[PDB]
DNA sequence: GCACAAC
RNA sequence: AUAUCA
DNA sequence: GTTGTGCTATGATATTT
């Protein structure tokens, strides 16, 4: 019954999701647009954790003695201290970090951090230290301009859906909110600088492979999206043993059949109060 | 018309195998005709997917005496690999 | 492969629908003119009269002939003959078709330059009848108005009697004397 | 193979539904059927000019097939047709009869409500055909009367006159495959004959048909009512001719032929004395066969049953279940080029492989296609004949004749052509669809690449048991050999096992290592685990990819 | 069938059922490829199915010999099934019932066989012994109830059940020398 | 008459064409399938004009064969004829039933009754003509003929004509 | 607002079972049991009752009564679902049926 | 129609290509190919029809062409030469 | 063996569309039939030595399509006329998308 | 034997 | 049709 | 309120009239 419901869904070449009518059921294939097999577990940081240890994390303040970037760090780091044309690019990237953060709690509201995303950004910055055998003890070639134009600069790169007119472009702005969130929180100045200690080299490179990536991972059209959805949740639902175990709402198959009838008289009926 | 491309050498003249003859797959076990006109072959093969040494071939009548013959076939199945146990 | 047409067609199930043809100007569904171009433009229907006809196959036959030397790369009586060398060179040689409708063409033509044909077709387009109507005019040589609107019964009311003895008249001049 | 036509080659790109008009099911018809004898000449051995090929459809390995020849393997069977003797019900539509006769006035023909009616105006806005007649129905199903007489849009005070006829509508009610009505101190009661629905029906206006969801082109009312009986040809009700004393014919044929006597019958009583009462009794009768015909699981009426007590295999039943001619030989189907066995499991496979037992890769066959590549492998297989491994089956010319390698007195011999194809055996990788049942999801069919080993078991990976579902306690699976270059590329392309690891069902691999491998990599990786030089240089060997450094 | 490439007066042609190909033994072309299976195709019209679950149950099988081809089923009672439609579709059949009727004669023997213990075999070797002489000039008019009572004799007398002339003349009836005269005339026949 | 027409056909190429003679391959066997048929929808195809911008367009290929199949677009020269049409030709049979008056690629049959009262068949003429006092009509003749009506045979399309009316036959 | 409980029940039931689904997946389905305007049940009166193509839906449960429904109402399958193709034996109109493939002579003559 | 035909620019589809159009444009090649279709690339000693279209893809060097069609009726045509392989 | 609904499923999931058209036409049914090109039916009386067409009801011996249909597809449509719809097939389109 | 659909 | 197989 | 109407796992294999 799955199956046949589901039949004649596809992703179209405008990355929409759409049956055997043109009738539009999803309007970007799974609300991202991205191929499920190419998604990964991925912590978003940002999210969680003390208003004070975000701060320790992600501010930079050339303008502040203490919580500037120590010369160790970069080059530049020696005349950057006090430079008020770079500060306004990192109280801007500061202010768009605790945007994100408001906004992931938002969406997020019980703070779970791990989601399924594409793109393993902790595993690209791993294979650029093993690679360029970066030094954790000798200051990088990158500017503060390298680093904080360079990832606006490749969001601007990360797309999902082409087209000229405004309401495309704006179905491409949100479908690359969540992961433009996760982008980041990863590459934030100070956490390059300090945590992964990458190169202006290794740096661009990352760059490369994030867009690349990310393209190889969304949607291509003629995916069967619907066949594919009916049996990824046929399939376990034959491994579904109740079948209890060792041993008062109705669950598993029999409950699932509910669900799928619209029953109107079902077994267990509740509502939680808060 | 339409006769098995199995072989009918094995048959006696009485259509029989007699016991003993080693057989194997789309042999002719039995030879029949059904005579309408001159005549359309009717003939018993061994199964195609198996073999062995006929055991024992009778001949009788029935309730109403309408002639019919038996015909028994011994393999011996030696253990292999998709067997089960 | 049974060769279509420019335009299209709602299949109505009821084949019965089809009207005869005739000189009420009722040609088929296919030449009625208000017809289509390759290109998808509407333009008006193209009869040729004689002459005419004989000229574009004439013209074309030649162009394809020029075409078949560039890929080996890697008088009435007279003409009726070098014709039929032109078709040796360029047609299937079992187009009978083709050759009758030349040696047709080529002896009922009363036009035999481009020229004259062209007077001809500047003359005979102020009358705005029928693209049918002006390619019989070119054709069949009429001396009065009614030998005219008996052959061609089309007309009758389109174009005056004296006006149109006006047209015979200036035909007869731009007739080719062979 | 089957002969060439001249006729352009083309793909269906709609389906135009629609009932049959009975002027149409003559017009098709190549016979008239008389008489319900099959064939028999009386005690003969040929058709009759009346029942199975009166001039229709082919059967029995012989060409007459009326000028069209060909014969079976080319005839499609034309259709005949049979007059009824009076009009009965399409079983089908006795529903959607009843219903109309509601909607519309009996004996007027006119549509029960106006636009003048307000709920109509809207009720006829509605744009699906269906969702239509279903608020048009609910609403003049209840008008009991033809008015002629309906207050104006502007006010009650003058009232418009509409069509005509004032006549009292009966309540409609179905008995058995009958319609009665009842007109209103105690009402009229009566049975409404198919030849008044018939005529009722003709009469209602294409506006108002058109309304109620039928289209005028095709699909009007008047043809729910069968009149003219379209007789399919043999092929949809093959004959078996046994022994001279043995002979089958289908269900259909004998239903028809009930249909037929019937019809003689009532057609001989209208002809005669019409005894009014004796006739509705014999017309009935023919309703009953004709409906029967389509549909044998008729709710209320009895079975008709053939001598055995099994009940007859009408048409609808051919095509209801699973196993169905939709869910069994359409939407599923037995295919060619396959194969099955039992599974068992082998460490020295690679995941992407199958081990296919010689006896299998002998019989399952690829039509590789003879170009100046192959031209001299291929010539070496036939050379081999079908009886090596490394061989082939049948050898196609370019007209299309096969030949049966294993028949030829000058196998080796036959120069190979361009072009000719040659039906070799399935060769060491090979790519082919692999495919255990029930399979519930797409990692159930995987294309795999075949290894020709020996026994009789397909031989798979152990990692590659997790999706397929498979222990080896005598499962068997299934084999499907690719027939083009180009479907062989779908298969390593897309369906291809290393391809299908990172699984979209929940984003994670979907096959692991397993059972010994991962018991014993567990007892390999302890810090206790010390192995020696000499066992040692025999793991490294062991893995293909070692780049021979100790 | 022949090959159409060799032509030798016998045509040595195999049918290699197994992959559904009819070639020429010589020169190993195939000559059909469409092949059915006739075991599996005659299941359809003689069955086990009575129920009538089977799907592939669609036909059934008649006797051309016998009964001529008189194809006919029989309103019953199905699963859903009111007592009355059935009795009126009955009723009906009776209105729509000489030669035709004279097929009750075969009700005859099978009322004898059965009276007499006759196999299955031996009364459709009665049936069509009865076919094709109660019609004969050659009989004329013979003792009716003689020459069904003859054509017993005649239907053991091939299917080699032991029946002596005095053991059906217990059955019906016989007049002895009646239907030892008609047991000869249908003989020569 | 005699008109210009805008049409297209369908060719299918095996693969095995798909080198750089391709489209050369396609024009031919245009000319070759259009050039002198006869349809009764558009008349005697006679000659496909402008050789060199006959537009091949892409081809689809097909999903089971790998052949690929072109929509040609052309233009042709066409004859259709219609009854009620006046038309002049030459007489190129004649029998004791009418005679034939070929006309282009087609013939046109004038049954001995569309014909003036006194011009009759004489078969001691050499060849049979119709010999009136005031013409006379054979095997070699030009006549003008008015078409009474047209026969669709689709292969060829034969007709019948009078010579009866005003300003007709002889010429 | 129901969409999204009915999401949520259908997580719980997979979810319960220790079992994992991609979001996207379970979304689809109730996506379109939604879209409808109401909740359509995945039964034959629900997703079988749409105005999708006539063999589509004859292909799953109600078969003849949908086929004789499809002739008296003229309808009209214009083929686009995977099951006419299917029923039909054209190639379908997914995955590699989704687009076609086209040679072009202008590239052809220059590559060779 | 045919004016649904969308012109080269205002081609707004990925410029890549998908991961069954490059299956089919395999297959295809590969087909005709096997079917004795002139062959575009040196074979470096290649037999295998697949491998062989494979050569023919890495090289940019097949002329076909993929009608992508847009579920309104319109097209957008993308060559393989332009369309991006990075699968 | 059975190539059944779930193995279709699975080709479809899959994406391979040839495969599915390979193993449902060539690999088993796969029949030619030529229908007329007025009515959707498969009424053609094509006596393909001849090169004669026509299907007569229609008088029409120019407008005939041949296509390729499964067998049991072409059994369907029969038993559907039988039955007296009309499953009409048509080799053009007329409604967009 | 459901469970939901129409009388 | 029963029995059975995973 | 009652009636009435669709369907109810995939494939495989072996006999019995
Ligand atoms: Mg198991
Ligand atoms: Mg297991
Ligand atoms: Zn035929
Ligand atoms: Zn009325
Ligand atoms: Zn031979
Ligand atoms: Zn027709």
């Amino acid at each position: 019954r799955l199956v046949k419901a589901l039949e004649d869904i596809m992703v179209h070449y405008d990355n929409t999701t759409r049956n055997s009518l043109g009738n539009v059921i999803q309007f970007i294939y799974g609300e991202d647009g991205m191929d499920a097999a190419h998604i990964e577990k991925q912590s978003l940081d940002t999210i969680g954790g003390s208003d004070a240890a975000f701060e320790k994390r992600y501010r930079v303040d050339l303008l502040n003695t203490d919580h500037t970037l120590d010369p160790s760090l970069l080059e530049s780091g020696s005349e950057i201290l006090g430079d008020l044309k770079l500060q306004v690019l990192l109280d801007e990237e500061y202010k768009q970090l605790v945007k994100d953060r408001k906004f992931l709690r938002e969406v997020f509201v019980d703070g779970e951090a791990n989601w399924p995303l594409p793109v393993n950004i902790r595993r690209i910055i791993q294979n650029a230290q093993q690679t360029f055998h970066i030094d954790h003890t000798k200051p990088s070639d990158l500017t503060i301009k390298d680093i904080v134009l360079g990832v606006k600069d490749l969001q601007e790169n990360l797309l999902v859906l082409r087209g000229k007119n405004e309401i495309i472009q704006n179905a491409q702005r949100d479908a690359v909110t969540l992961f433009c969130c996760l982008l980041r929180s990863r590459l934030a100045t100070r956490r390059v600088l300090q945590e992964y200690r990458l190169t202006k080299q290794a740096f661009d490179w990352v760059l490369s492979n994030i867009e690349a990536q990310f393209l190889r991972s969304v949607v291509h059209p003629g995916e069967m999206v619907g066949v594919l959805a009916a049996q990824s949740i046929g399939e376990p639902a034959t491994q579904m043993t109740l079948n209890t175990f060792h041993f008062k709402v109705t669950s598993g198959v029999p409950r699932l059949k509910e669900i799928l009838n619209v029953a109107k008289n079902m077994k267990t009926p509740s509502l939680t109060v808060y | 018309l339409r006769m098995k491309h199995g072989t009918y050498d094995k048959l006696d003249d009485d259509g029989l195998i007699a016991p003993g003859v080693r057989v194997s797959g789309e042999d002719v076990i039995i030879g029949k005709t059904t005579p309408i006109s001159s005549k359309r072959d009717a003939s018993t093969p061994l199964r195609s997917t198996e073999n062995g040494i006929v055991d024992q071939v009778l001949v009788t009548t029935n309730q109403d005496g309408l002639k019919f013959v038996k015909v028994r076939v011994r393999t011996t199945k030696i253990p292999q690999i998709g067997d089960k146990f | 492969v049974s060769t279509s047409t420019f335009q299209t067609r709602r299949r109505r199930l009821k084949k019965v629908e089809e009207e005869e043809n005739a000189a009420t100007l009722q040609l088929g569904q296919e030449f009625q003119l208000k017809q289509i171009n390759h290109q998808g433009e509407e333009e008006e229907l193209i009869a040729l009269n004689l002459s005419e006809a004989r000229l574009v196959i004439k013209e074309a036959l030649v162009e394809r002939r020029r075409a078949f030397k560039r890929s080996q790369k890697k008088t009435r009586e007279k003409e009726l003959e070098s014709i039929d060398v032109l078709l040796e060179q360029t047609t299937g040689g079992n187009n009978k078709d083709l050759k009758n409708t030349m040696q047709y063409l080529t002896n009922f033509s009363r036009f035999r330059d481009q020229e004259t044909v062209g007077a001809v077709i500047q003359l005979l387009k102020s009358t705005g009848l029928h693209p049918f109507e002006v390619a019989q005019l070119g054709s069949l040589a009429c001396d009065t108005a009614d030998e005219a609107k008996t052959l061609i019964p089309s007309l009758n009311n389109k174009i005056s009697d004296d006006e149109l003895e006006r047209i015979l008249k200036e035909l007869s001049n731009l007739e080719t004397l062979y | 193979g089957q002969q060439y036509s001249s006729a352009p080659l083309r793909t269906v790109k709609e389906v135009q539904f629609g009932l049959f008009s009975p002027e149409e099911v003559r017009a098709i018809s190549v016979a008239k059927i008389r008489f319900p004898e099959t064939m028999d000449e009386t005690q003969t051995r040929a058709k009759i000019g009346g029942l199975n090929d009166p001039r229709l459809g082919s059967i029995d390995r012989n060409l007459k097939c009326q000028t069209c020849q060909e014969g079976m393997n080319e005839c499609p069977g034309h259709f005949g047709h049979i007059d009824l003797a009076k009009p009965v019900f399409h079983v089908g539509f006795i529903a959607k009869i009843k219903k109309v006769c509601e909607c519309v006035c009996m004996h007027c023909g006119k549509l029960l409500l106006d636009e003048h009616n307000e709920l109509m105006r809207q009720a006829l806005a509605i744009k699906d055909s269906k969702k239509r007649f279903a608020a048009i129905w609910t609403l003049c199903k209840t008008k009991m009367v033809c008015e002629t007489d309906v207050p104006s849009e502007d006010d009650p005070t003058q009232l418009v006159s509409r069509g005509g006829c004032g006549n009292t509508q009966p309540t409609i009610r179905k008995d058995g495959l009958k319609l009665v009505g009842s007109w209103k101190d105690e009402p009229e009661l009566r049975v409404l004959s198919t030849e008044e629905i018939l005529n009722i029906f003709k009469h209602i206006s294409v506006k108002d048909f058109t309304s109620l969801g039928f289209n005028e082109v095709f699909s009007r009312p008047e043809w729910m009512i069968l009149t003219c009986l379209p007789v399919p040809p043999p092929p949809v009700r093959p004959s078996i001719s046994f022994n001279e004393s043995q002979r089958g014919e289908d269900d259909l044929t004998f239903k028809l032929a009930d249909i037929l006597k019937a019809n003689i019958s009532l057609e001989t009583l209208e002809h005669n004395g019409a005894p009014h009462h004796a006739i509705e009794e014999a017309e009935s009768l023919l309703q009953f066969h004709v409906a029967t015909y389509m549909d044998n699981d008729i709710a209320g009426q009895p079975q008709a049953l053939q001598k055995s007590g099994r009940p007859v295999k009408s048409i609808r039943a051919r095509l209801k279940g699973k196993e169905g001619r939709i869910r069994g030989n359409l939407m599923g189907k037995r295919v060619d080029f396959s194969a099955r066995t039992v599974i068992s499991g082998d460490p020295n496979l690679e995941l992407d492989q199958v081990g296919v037992p010689k006896s299998i890769a002998k019989t399952l066959t690829y039509p590789e296609v003879v170009t100046p590549y192959n031209i001299d492998r291929l010539t070496q297989l036939v050379r081999n004949g079908p009886n090596e491994h490394p061989g082939a089956k049948y050898v196609i010319r370019d007209s299309g004749d096969r030949i049966d390698l294993r028949y030829s007195k000058r196998a080796g011999d036959i120069q190979l052509q361009y072009g000719w194809k040659v039906e070799r055996h399935i060769m060491d990788n090979d790519p082919v669809l692999f495919n255990r049942q029930p399979s519930l999801h797409k990692m159930s069919m995987m294309a795999h690449r075949v290894k020709v080993i020996p026994y009789s078991t397909f031989r798979l990976n152990l990692s590659v048991t997790s999706p397929y579902n498979a222990d080896f306690d005598g499962d068997e699976m299934n084999l499907h050999v690719p027939q083009s270059e180009e479907t062989r590329a779908e298969l390593s392309q897309l369906c291809a096992v290393p391809l299908q690891i990172v699984s979209p069902q929940s984003n994670k691999p979907c096959m692991g290592i397993v059972q010994d491998t991962l018991c014993g990599i567990r007892k390999l990786t302890l810090r206790d685990t010390f192995i020696e030089l000499d066992q040692v240089l025999n793991m490294l060997y062991w893995v293909p990819d070692w780049d021979g450094v100790i | 069938l022949t090959c159409p490439e060799c032509k030798v007066y016998p045509p040595k042609i195999v049918e290699r059922f197994s992959e559904g190909d009819v070639v020429c033994a010589l020169c190993g072309l195939v000559l059909s490829d469409k092949l059915v299976d006739t075991r599996s195709e005659w299941r359809t019209f003689s069955n086990d199915d009575h129920n009538g679950d089977d799907p592939s149950r669609v036909g059934e099988a008649s006797n051309p010999l016998l009964d001529g081809n008189n194809l006919s089923t029989r309103i019953g009672k199905g699963e859903t099934t009111d007592m009355r439609f059935t009795k009126e579709l009955n009723k009906a059949q009776g209105k729509n019932v000489k030669d035709n009727e004279v097929q009750a004669a075969f009700a005859k023997i099978t009322m004898l066989c059965d009276a007499a213990e006759l196999p299955k075999i031996v009364k459709d070797c009665a049936k069509e012994a009865y076919k094709l002489c109660h019609d004969e000039k050659t009989l004329k008019g013979k003792s009716m109830e003689s020459i069904m009572a003859a054509s017993i004799l005649i239907g053991c007398r091939r299917a080699e059940v032991a029946r002596t002339f005095k053991e059906i003349q217990s059955l019906i009836h016989v007049k002895t020398k009646e239907f030892g005269k008609t047991l000869n005339i249908m003989k020569n026949i | 008459m005699f008109f210009i027409k805008d049409l297209s056909l369908n060719i299918t190429l095996h693969p095995s064409f798909f080198g750089p003679r391709m489209k050369q391959y396609l024009k031919t066997k245009l000319l070759e399938e259009v050039e002198g048929s006869c349809t009764g929808k558009f008349g005697y195809i006679l000659c496909v004009l402008d050789y060199d911008n006959i537009d091949i367009q892409r081809g689809r290929i097909l999903p089971t064969d790998g052949s690929a199949e072109f929509n040609v677009k052309y233009r042709a020269v066409v004859f259709k004829p219609f009854k009620g049409e006046v038309v002049d030709g030459t007489v190129v049979s004649c029998s004791q039933h009418g005679f034939e008056v070929q006309v282009g690629p087609m013939k046109v049959f004038v049954t001995k009754h569309l014909m003036p009262q006194d011009l009759t068949f004489n078969a001691g003429s050499n060849p049979p003509s119709y010999q009136s006092s005031e013409d006379v009509i054979t095997i070699k003749s030009r006549i003008r003929v008015k078409i009474e009506g047209c026969i669709s045979q689709v292969s060829s399309i034969h007709a019948i004509g009078s010579i009866k009316e005003d300003y007709l036959g002889a010429i | 607002a129901g969409r999204a409980a009915l999401y949520k029940e259908v997580y719980n039931v997979i979810a319960s079972d220790g079992s994992y689904v991609n979001y996207r997946h379970m979304a689809l389905l109730v996506d379109v049991m939604t879209t409808q305007g109401g909740l359509t049940s995945v039964t034959r009166h629900g997703f079988n009752r749409s105005n999708t193509g006539a063999l589509m839906r004859c292909s799953f449960e109600e078969t003849v009564e949908i086929l004789f429904e499809a002739g008296a109402s003229a309808e009209l399958d214009d083929c686009r679902g995977v099951s006419e193709n299917v029923i039909l034996g054209q190639m379908a109109p997914i995955g590699t049926g989704a687009f076609d493939v086209m040679i072009d002579e202008e590239s052809l003559v220059k590559y060779m | 129609l045919k004016e649904k035909a969308i012109p080269k620019d205002q081609r707004a589809t990925t410029p890549y290509m998908t991961k069954y159009e490059r299956a089919r444009i395999l297959g295809t090649r590969a087909l005709q190919i096997s079917m004795n279709a002139p062959v575009f690339v040196d074979l470096e000693g290649e037999t295998d029809p697949l491998r062989i279209a494979m050569k023919e893809l890495a090289e940019k060097k097949i002329p076909l062409v993929i009608r992508r069609y847009l579920p309104d009726g319109s097209f957008e045509d993308w060559s393989v030469e332009e369309l991006i392989v990075d699968l | 063996l059975r190539f059944g609904e779930m193995e279709r499923d699975c080709m479809i999931a899959h994406g391979a569309a040839s495969f599915l058209k390979e193993r449902l036409m060539e690999a088993s049914d796969a029949f030619r039939v030529h229908i007329c090109g007025i009515c959707g039916l498969m009424t053609v009386i094509a006596k393909l030595n001849h090169n004669q067409f026509e299907c007569k009801g229609c008088d029409n011996k120019i407008d005939i399509y041949q296509i390729h249909i499964p067998y049991a597809a072409k059994l369907l449509f029969q038993e559907l006329m039988a039955m007296n719809i009309t499953p009409r097939l048509y080799t053009d389109r007329s409604r967009d998308f």
